[PDB]
């Protein structure tokens, strides 16, 4: 259902930026990635069309 | 032209949008995180 | 079961005349088409044969 006939898709932009750090061995005092998660400026709108007679 | 009536783009700010959560396009099943057994 | 042995079937003509409207983008105030649903006027009907002995 949409609620006053305007559906907004929020999409994450760039889901390669986010960045991890995973220990192979031996775990060093190393700084950790500091990140977070971009969303799109401009999300695609969708209204409802009509069809009657 | 002579509009004899209001228009949709007048009308809708005064109406909300259905928003949602943010989709990530990177995400799969994970089937593997749900065969093994975790000790 | 047939009641009184005729059996009438219906059918509807021109299918393809029924005028719908509908918009892809951006409505109008452009007028709408008027349609109705129109019927053979006739049927095919059918009556029951005997097999007896």
């Amino acid at each position: 259902p949409v609620e006053a006939g305007i559906y907004r898709v929020n999409r994450v932009v760039n889901p390669d930026r986010v960045a991890i750090h995973s220990e192979a061995g031996a775990g060093t005092e190393e700084p950790l990635p500091e990140t977070y998660v971009d969303y799109e400026t401009h999300p695609r709108e969708y209204t409802l069309r009509s069809i009657s007679t | 032209n002579e509009s004899q009536a209001l228009g949709d783009l007048a009308a809708r700010q005064l109406a909300n949008a259905t928003k949602t959560v943010p989709q990530l396009s990177t995400i799969t099943p994970r089937f593997l995180l749900h065969l093994l057994s975790w000790v």
